[PDB]
């Protein structure tokens, strides 16, 4: 797994690859590993499968109730919730989640949750086994206030070089914009970023 | 008959009697009040000095929850006292799970549940007082009410006890001359003025004012209590509008 | 915060009744006609939907109720008090014997399981009896097609035929006139609908009764085929327009 | 006389707590409505705020429950407030455990049997609440469902309640008996929200200003309330046709 | 086992072999995997039987009560999310490895969940030990807007790749058609291309060939009358 | 140390024409050591017959367990349970043991009293059925089963036909097992008689 | 609190009687007759029903008579839901008992045990007892052929012959009067139905009205049969005794 | 009338009638004084005998080093109360390593008593009681009441004919504030003030009961010839 999230002058970004697997076999090709909790507060998904979609699932449900009751949540509100369930079951769970969020009033935030279950918010956050190769690359381009096209490159660029060097992450790079205009899906296939 | 005997049994009527009598209690009770400003909330109190032998300045009676939020009530105080032991559990859990501080109506709600949960059986007594509270969220400043039923609304001004058609008299007066908005400071002054004036229905035993706020420009959005100085004006300005 | 009625809100009286029963079954008399009638390849169950408002849509509330494919139910009394009974006996008939059997229960034990929920009310502590009499109508393979009563107390009779609710003293007799043993299922739905016409007051069609029935398996209503041995579902609920075709031949 | 205290039968046949906990519903002395157009649900209810001291943007009788659902209650606040967060509760939890938005008809059961318990069960008083749940269900369409203090529901083409509510009911009744139609057949919400101010002023001979009206919409996959200045322009209209 | 789900035009078939195993012994050479949770809503099994089947079956009970409570058909959603809550708990402990598709009043839906509770969504899906081999079949023959003829002859394939290839996997082909707007169609033994050949001899002995000590007649009736 | 092999044995079941057989040997013992010889593996509710290997302990648990069920059934339903509805039975019985199994192989053979349909099928110690048409096997020499079966069957054997193929198929995996043997006896059961045979076989 | 409301359902009058036992036997007392008689060669059980309607489905109909093994029955005089409840703990203690011992519960073990549940509601719990007597007929290898009563209180009797529910006064007069203990079963089955027939309330007693079952050690080769009559052989056997 | 069956019921008036009964039993027992200065907090005891063969009825109980208090109504219920309350100051030492603060001991008394007044079943506490202490904000005393009411004063008393020696304590109140550094001066205005409560019955040596607390003074009980000195 391959994931990223990078906050820029108009919001943030999601992105991650599309593969899923056991042992060396690659049971999904196509995965989606970018997660809806709430309208405009998304999760980058790593780890086990099966634990990051309980997770999801309940903080889905928990936001919202949240929503019902007091209104929209803030992106730290949702993470966190993601927080709570890591930390407390940490000795049962293998969940590497990054936070990924929207507010008119903060704009852009990013939360990153490793294993432990501890929170670091950060202009931007990489995890899953892919990310090691890319730390040097990351800090190096990294730039903060970017515009939309920029950033789109940074993380396909990004991406790309991560999925290039680990063999746990390959297929399509899918992405999801959040602004105040709302929430865009994009999608890139190998014969775009391999040639990158 | 025998429908006022037990705690959530409906009259024929609709009514729940005991609720009814719960509010009794709280008529009984000295005379609170609270005052929603242009950035932030004040709250008053009226405290009966028994005797010379209490301590001035010592038994407090306006309660904080977490850190923005003041809770002032008239009736039964100990029944004051548990419903914000319940307040500041119930504001705790929420920071807990949501990081942010519990927001004014949140919170006006956990309570509002509470209490009237205290309407649904026999086997508990309602709530035995009447409690103003508020403080400073994210959206602004917030004043509420909250009765024996379980009844809450937002405020403009709030006022209960012995004093409250008098001070409820007072608080509508500033609404109208004021539609713009009143000052935290011009708040404070007001406050004193109007338990002064309410004083006029406890008049046999002399009292001691207490004052507490929360504003967004005065105190950070954080609940304090007014001391020293500040008290001493308010005082001033109390004593020299009933002369 | 406590439930501390632990003790039983339905006790003997000196003269040996037990009131709260007796009370339930005058909530039951109040209650609108339903009635039951056995033939020799069928059973037919019907009632009255009376419609609290002409703004409500009576199709929403279902006052005829599928338990089993094969086990159906109807009721006069309190309609809250039968809806929970119907929620409770559909689970009850998988948990005490669907996931133990493989199979759904006979007529007769499904039965005894919603008699054994209704005398609990009428002993354990804090609660009252149900305000519902049940006609249970259903087929099993050993025992054929069956109908039977369930009252408050929680006993249960079977019946050949039967009515229940407002009118059921004039309706039992109308039945025990034109019941026989070589009944057929469309003759036994002809004299449904001419018994219930005398208990109903208004508009006598399709859109204010509710009828359904006991009879052959249905494997157009299945949704699946490939199992020669699964059948299709008894129980049948009319259509508005099957019941208007038969009052025209009434 | 004990019979009458807590939830047993009296020897009628009758639950005197369930009838005594229905007159508790008008207590509020406020009506509320609500109609179906072709693609919306529109529900409407009086808004009377007595005291100059209240703030008068929280006093209200309309809950959003989910996206889907919204919720008007007649009856006291608490017990309004009570119904309004078990129903926001069991409405997330039924997505969480089926994966798909909880049906306005299913939620009306859910609450319909959760009275029924209080009811039958002795150490629960019942809720002096009616219930009116209003969606733009994505099976059934627009959909009306209500639940009362004795555990009974039904759908409804539309309906009304409160004090004045079978003076509403009848001049709701008379339309459909001429139009022959189960809704308001209206493309715009607007128009369905005029349909449902008119009917209320011609049924109870009051005028409204817009402080004295609180409206709720459904349509497909969201349920809001309207702004004091929203409504304004609905009354503009009305007056000008 | 092979079991495989593929999508097309106007709804989603499913398939799997009949071969069960114990130990390297084939114990049923007419296994049937494929699970009806509901009318239209059907499953493929892999891995621990008894799981598969005591999983199946109790989602089943639970969704006809969820059904008939709602007035709705039900969903394939609610059996998804119902599976996949129920195997996390367990913590992959229930051995139940499956594969759900159906038709609802949303359209025709297509899903896999694997034991420790983890679902994916997809157009082909393939499970159990004959998998890759199912796999390589759909990834060479697959495309976008297949027909129903397309979709049961790709899935098919798919189990026979197993059959032959996967010694885990055995006998005939098992499909299941669900279509938006019809009856399921469960086609058992569509394919049967592993009938045993007849034996060279009979076996049948003469009467009389076994030794035996003692005969008597069991009772099996109740105690009589009279 | 594994419970399924401690004591030994062998059940083995097969349809025939309006007919099926039922077989057991009477071997139980304490790994190498022979107890009894007299222990039987094969048990009747009405007209179901049952017939369980494995832990000895557990196989008269179990008889016990279904009896005690199958007599309740009877009393409540009026009538004897049916070998379809037992199958479930006991499927649904071994699973609420998941996690702490009965470590057991049971056998169920009968003839549908109604339909006069031969019935047999299979289960593992969890509950998983397999029901075959043609014969099922459980035991130590599960393997031996397997192969006699699968060569000696043929279908639709008359019931004095359908004793020697299932005597023959019991008694020579029963030889080449260490924990089987001991003694034999084979049912045969019609719609409305059941003979029980004890077999002639080497006693080592 | 809820005290005000509590009946109090397990305490003494000042005469020392259990108020709710002695008013639930008030209720036994207007319920349809019940009688079990025993001979040397087995035991009999004949009881009315209550509910006459020509449209009531007889043949599949159980109201009075019902097995709790394949050697014990009970004759039901009360609410029928009350004994349904009471009768399935019996079956199962039956079950336990066999699974344990690996031989039939001896009929006063059963019978005892029932006796201590009734017992049980009337010293604690706060609930009402159950308002049903029964008459146990049973057979087992230590006692032979025994009928026993129970009644809400808890307390049971032994009996040779015996009647509950309505007129029992007179039924118990007219069994006292013609039983001798050299008595067979043809005969006690002649002296249950004449004793209804007489003590009845209704004008005459018909098939249509009777519940009748016998245990007799009169099966083939020394086993025991339970025998519940069907409506033809009821109707059969009113003819034989005379009184249709 | 009707409605002081239990103490989960209001009258029409809006009243706890149990928790009225439960006041009536302080103003039967036997009559008790607290008071202080900045610097030192004194209770004094009228104890009571039941005979002359009996012994006098203990009436002051220690809490923690710095803290205890008097008691007046049912004994029984004051132990329960005094015990919460050494806990309590126990778990503040063990914990936070910090002596509990006056005012909060008054605090949690007061909750104490109030899950008794407002749940069934259970029944108010019988006893009122006067807490003394030396914390971190010097001299207190508190008045406790079983309706949950708690009360920090200079002075009080409670009991049978408190109302004597609480007129003596309100004239005095700018005599006895000032007696700092003087702890037998000040048992001498308690001993003062407990004589205008007296009648018939005067202070002997085994019938008077003194405590005190203050700044290098932990909370120490005198009985017997201990008080000689201040009759
Ligand atoms: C690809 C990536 C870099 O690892 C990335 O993080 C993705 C992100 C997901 C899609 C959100 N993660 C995976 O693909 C995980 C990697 C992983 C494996 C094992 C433990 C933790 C993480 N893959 C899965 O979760 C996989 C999904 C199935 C195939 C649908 N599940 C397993 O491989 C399963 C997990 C068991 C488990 C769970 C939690 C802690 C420890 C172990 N493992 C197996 O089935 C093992 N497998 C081994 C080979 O023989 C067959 C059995
Ligand atoms: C065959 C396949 C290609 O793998 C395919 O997945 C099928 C699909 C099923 C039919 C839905 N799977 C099987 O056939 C499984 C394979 C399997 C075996 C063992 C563990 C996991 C999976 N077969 C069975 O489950 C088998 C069914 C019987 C033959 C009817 N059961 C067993 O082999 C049983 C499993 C016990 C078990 C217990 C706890 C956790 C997991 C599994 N094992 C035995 O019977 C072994 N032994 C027990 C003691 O008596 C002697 C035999
Ligand atoms: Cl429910
Ligand atoms: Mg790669
Ligand atoms: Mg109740
Ligand atoms: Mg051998
Ligand atoms: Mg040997």
């Amino acid at each position: 797994t391959s994931i990223m999230a990078v906050t820029f002058k108009d919001g943030v970004i999601l992105g991650a690859d599309s593969r899923t697997t056991t042992g060396a076999y690659i049971a999904n090709r196509v995965t989606d590993k970018l997660t809806r909790v709430h309208d405009k507060i998304w999760c980058c998904r790593s780890g086990s499968a099966a634990d990051t979609q309980a997770i999801a699932d309940i903080v889905q449900y928990h936001l919202e109730l949240y929503t019902s009751q007091y209104g929209t949540p803030s992106t730290e509100t949702a993470a966190s919730v993601f927080k709570e369930l890591c930390y407390e079951n940490k000795d049962n769970l293998t969940a590497g989640i990054i936070v990924a969020g929207y507010d008119d009033k903060n704009k852009g935030e990013v939360y990153t949750i490793p294993l432990g279950g501890s929170v670091h918010k950060l202009p931007y956050a990489i995890a899953g086994s892919g990310s090691t190769f890319i730390y040097g690359y990351c800090d190096k381009n990294f730039r903060e206030n970017m515009s939309k096209e920029e950033t789109v490159d940074f993380i396909k660029h990004s991406l790309s070089q991560a999925i290039k060097w680990d063999g746990s992450s390959g297929g399509v790079i899918r992405m999801v914009v959040l602004t105040a205009a709302g929430v865009e899906r994009l999608i890139f296939y190998p014969d775009e970023y391999e040639q990158l | 008959t025998g429908y006022d005997l037990s705690n959530s049994v409906f009259s024929p009527d609709g009514r729940n009697f005991q609720v009814e009598y719960a509010v009794k209690a709280v008529e009984n009770g000295t005379t609170s009040i609270g005052i929603k400003c242009n950035d932030g909330v004040v709250f008053a109190v009226e405290k009966l000095i028994t005797s010379k032998l209490l301590v001035p300045q010592k038994n407090v009676k306006i309660q904080v929850v977490d850190r923005h939020i003041g809770c002032v009530y008239s009736g039964l105080i100990p029944d004051g006292r548990h419903l914000v032991n319940r307040g500041r559990e119930e504001a705790a859990s929420f920071k807990k799970l949501y990081k942010t501080p519990i927001p004014i109506p949140a919170f006006a709600d956990r309570l509002g549940q509470y209490v009237q949960a205290h309407t649904l059986y026999n086997s508990v007594r309602p709530f035995g007082v009447s409690t103003i509270f508020g403080g400073v969220d994210k959206n602004g400043a917030h004043l509420y009410m909250l009765e024996p039923s379980g009844s809450y609304w937002g405020y403009k001004g709030a006022a209960t006890g012995k004093g409250r058609q008098s001070a409820k008299a007072e608080l509508e007066k500033l609404v109208d001359h004021h539609p713009e908005g009143l000052s935290a400071r011009e708040a404070v002054k007001q406050a004193a003025k109007i338990i002064y004036l309410a004083h006029e229905d406890n008049k046999e035993k002399d009292f001691e004012l207490e004052i507490s706020w929360c504003s967004l420009s005065e105190t950070n959005g954080l609940h304090k209590f007014v001391k020293g100085d500040l008290l001493q004006e308010a005082i001033d300005f109390a004593q020299k509008e009933i002369n | 915060m406590t439930d501390r009625y632990s003790f039983s809100l339905t006790t003997f009286s000196p003269s040996g009744k037990l009131g709260q029963i007796d009370y339930a079954l005058t909530a039951v008399k109040q209650g609108v006609t339903s009635l039951g009638i056995k033939a020799t390849n069928g059973v037919v169950i019907a009632t009255e939907k009376k419609s609290s408002s002409p703004l409500a849509m009576s199709e929403t509330l279902s006052k005829v109720s599928l338990l089993t494919p094969d086990i159906g139910a109807v009721y006069s009394g309190m309609g809250p008090d039968y809806r929970v009974l119907v929620d409770k006996s559909r689970k009850v008939a998988h948990t005490s014997y669907k996931r133990i059997y493989g199979e759904y229960p006979p007529t007769k034990l499904l039965v005894s399981e919603v008699a054994k929920i209704m005398q609990e009310a009428t002993q354990s502590g804090g609660v009252r009896p149900f305000g519902v009499s049940l006609l249970i109508a259903g087929h099993d393979e050993f025992n054929g097609f069956s109908l039977y009563q369930v009252d408050p107390s929680g006993s249960y009779f079977p019946w050949k035929a039967t009515a229940i609710g407002k009118g059921s003293v004039a309706a039992k007799t109308f039945l025990e006139k034109r019941w026989n043993d070589e009944l057929e299922l469309e003759d036994a739905i002809h004299i449904a609908l001419l018994t219930l016409k005398e208990s109903v007051e208004g508009e006598f069609n399709g859109d204010t009764i509710e009828l359904a029935i006991i009879g052959d398996e249905n494997p157009d209503l299945l949704g699946y085929t490939g199992i020669p041995t699964d059948k299709g579902p008894r129980f049948r609920k009319l259509t508005s327009q099957e019941i208007n075709d038969r009052l025209e031949a009434l | 006389g004990y019979d009458r205290h807590i939830t047993i039968f009296s020897p009628e046949g009758r639950l005197y707590q369930v009838e005594y906990a229905f007159k508790a519903t008008n207590q509020t002395n406020i009506n509320s409505l609500a109609v179906r157009g072709k693609d919306c649900t529109v529900v409407i209810s009086q808004k009377k705020v007595p005291d100059k001291l209240l703030d008068p943007t929280t006093v209200s009788y309309i809950f959003c429950i989910s996206r889907t659902i919204g919720m008007v209650v007649n009856g006291p606040i608490p017990d309004a407030r009570n119904a309004a967060l078990r129903a926001k509760a069991e409405a997330a939890e039924f997505r969480y455990k089926y994966g798909y938005d909880m049906p306005c008809d299913v939620l009306a059961k859910r609450m319909a049997n959760l009275s029924q318990i209080y009811t039958q069960r002795a150490y629960m008083r019942p809720l002096g609440v009616i219930l009116t749940f209003v969606s733009v269900d994505e099976e059934l369409g627009p959909s009306i469902y209500k639940t009362d203090p004795a555990g009974y529901y039904v759908g409804y083409k539309a309906t009304a309640t409160g004090p004045k509510q079978q003076e509403i009911t009848t001049n709701l009744e008379n339309h459909f008996k001429k139009s022959k139609i189960d809704h308001i057949n209206e493309e715009s919400w607007e128009k369905v929200v005029e349909f449902a101010i008119t009917h209320m002023i011609d049924a109870l001979g009051t005028e409204f200003s817009k402080n004295d009206l609180e409206v709720g919409v459904a349509t497909k996959d969201k349920f809001f309330t309207l702004s004091a200045e929203n409504i304004e322009e609905r009354l503009v209209a009305i007056a000008e046709q | 086992t092979t079991i495989v789900g593929v999508k097309f035009n106007n709804g989603v078939v499913i398939a799997a072999d009949t071969r069960s195993t114990q130990g390297p012994i084939v114990a049923d050479k007419n296994c049937a995997k494929l699970h009806r949770i509901s009318p239209k809503i059907w499953c493929a099994a892999a891995g621990t039987a008894a799981d598969t089947e005591a999983v199946t079956q109790l989602i089943g009970s639970n969704i006809e009560l969820h059904s008939l409570y709602t007035s709705r058909e039900p969903r394939v959603v609610s059996a998804l999310q119902m599976l996949k809550q129920h195997l996390f708990k367990y913590q992959g402990h229930i051995g139940a490895y499956l594969i759900v598709a159906g038709v609802d009043p949303t359209g025709s839906h297509l899903f896999s969940i694997h034991a420790h509770g983890s679902t994916d969504v997809g157009y082909y899906l393939s499970l159990g030990s004959g998998s890759l081999a199912a796999m390589a079949v759909l990834e060479s023959h697959w495309k976008q807007d297949l027909t129903k003829e397309e979709a049961i002859k790709l899935a098919s394939d798919a189990i026979q790749a197993g059959i032959w290839n996967d010694l885990g996997s055995g006998s005939n082909v098992d499909v299941c058609v669900m279509e938006i707007g019809k009856d399921a169609e469960y086609l058992r033994n569509y394919l049967t291309p592993n009938v045993r050949e007849e034996k060279q001899k009979s076996y049948k002995f003469p009467r009389g060939t076994t030794a035996v000590l003692k005969e008597s007649i069991v009772n099996i009736c109740d105690i009589q009358e009279e | 140390s594994d419970p399924s092999s401690i004591n030994g044995g062998i059940v083995v079941a097969m349809t025939g024409k309006d007919c099926v057989a039922i077989a057991c040997d009477l071997r139980l013992g304490s790994q190498s050591l022979g107890v009894s010889n007299k222990f039987e593996k094969i048990f009747h509710y009405g007209h179901v017959f049952l017939g369980i290997t494995g832990l000895a302990t557990d196989v008269t648990t179990l008889n016990e367990m279904f009896r005690y069920k199958t007599n309740l059934y009877k009393l409540k339903e009026e009538r004897a349970i049916e070998p379809e509805t037992f199958t479930q039975l006991v499927s649904s019985s071994l699973y609420e043991r998941r996690f702490g199994p009965y470590f057991v192989g049971p056998v169920v053979a009968g003839i549908n009293s109604k339909s006069g349909k031969p019935f047999i099928a299979g289960f593992d110690l969890i509950g998983c059925i397999d029901e075959a048409k043609d014969f099922i096997v459980s035991g130590t020499a599960s393997d031996q089963l397997f192969g006699m079966c699968e060569s000696l069957y043929e279908p639709n054997l008359e019931p004095e036909d359908l004793f020697e193929t299932i005597s023959q198929a019991l008694l020579n995996a029963a030889d080449r097992d260490a924990l089987s043997g001991w003694g034999a006896v084979v049912y045969i059961i019609k719609k409305d008689e059941v003979v029980k045979r004890y077999l002639k076989m080497r006693q080592d | 609190g809820s005290r005000r409301y509590d009946s109090r359902t397990t305490i003494f009058s000042p005469e020392g009687r259990l108020y709710q036992v002695e008013y639930a036997l008030e209720s036994i007392s207007h319920a349809g007759t019940a009688i079990g008689i025993m001979a040397s060669d087995g035991i009999v059980l004949a009881a009315e029903r209550k509910v006459t309607s020509t449209l009531l489905e007889q043949d599949t109909s159980t109201e009075k008579l019902y097995k709790l093994n394949d050697k014990i029955a009970v004759a039901v005089a009360g609410l029928t839901a009350d004994a349904e409840i009471l009768i399935n703990t019996a079956r199962i203690h039956a079950q336990n008992y066999l699974k344990t011992y690996n031989e039939d519960i001896p009929v006063e073990i059963l019978v005892r045990r029932l006796s201590d549940i009734k017992q049980g509601y009337t010293q604690h719990g706060g609930l009402r007892p159950f308002g049903v007597s029964f008459i146990y007929a049973g057979y087992d290898d230590r006692y032979g052929y025994q009928l026993y009563t129970s009644n809400p209180s808890g307390n049971y009797t032994g009996w040779k012959a015996i009647s509950v529910g309505a007129n029992t006064s007179a039924a118990q007069t007219l069994l006292q009067m013609d039983y001798k203990d050299d008595m067979k079963v043809d005969d006690a089955i002649e002296l249950a139905l004449k004793t209804l027939s007489k003590t009845t309330d209704s004008s005459a007693l018909t098939y249509d009205r009777l519940e009748f079952a016998t245990i007799r050690k009169g099966a083939n080769d020394g086993e025991v049969y339970q025998k519940i009559f069907k409506p033809q052989e009821i109707k059969d056997i009113l003819v034989k005794t005379g009184i249709t | 009338n009707n409605y002081d069956g239990d103490t989960v019921t209001f009258s029409p008036t809006g009243r706890l009638f149990q928790v009225e009964y439960a006041l009536e039993a302080i103003k039967q027992g036997s009559v008790t004084v607290g008071l202080r200065s900045n610097t030192h907090a004194v209770l004094v005891a009228l104890k009571r005998n039941a005979d002359e063969l009996s012994s006098y009825q203990k009436k002051i109980i220690k809490c923690d080093e710095h803290m205890g208090l008097s008691l007046a109504g049912l004994a029984p219920d004051a132990r329960v109360l005094s015990n919460y309350l050494r806990q309590q100051c126990n778990y503040s030492s063990l914990v936070f390593n910090r002596k509990l603060a006056v005012e909060r001991a008054g605090h949690l008394l007061c909750d104490k008593a109030q899950k008794n007044t407002q749940s069934y079943g259970g029944r108010p506490y019988g006893v009122g009681l006067l807490i003394i202490g030396y914390d971190k904000s010097g001299a207190h005393l508190l008045e406790f009441q079983p309706s949950g009411n708690v009360t920090e004063l200079y002075g009080t008393a409670i009991g049978a004919r408190s109302q004597g020696a609480k007129t003596y304590l309100e004239r005095t109140l700018d005599t006895f504030i000032k007696i700092d550094g003087n702890p037998d001066e000040l048992i001498k205005a308690g001993v003062e003030a407990i004589s205008q409560s007296l009648r018939d019955e005067s202070l002997t040596v085994d019938n008077l009961s003194i405590a005190i607390v203050g700044k290098d003074t932990p909370f120490t009980i005198y009985d017997g010839e201990a008080v000689a000195k201040y009759i």
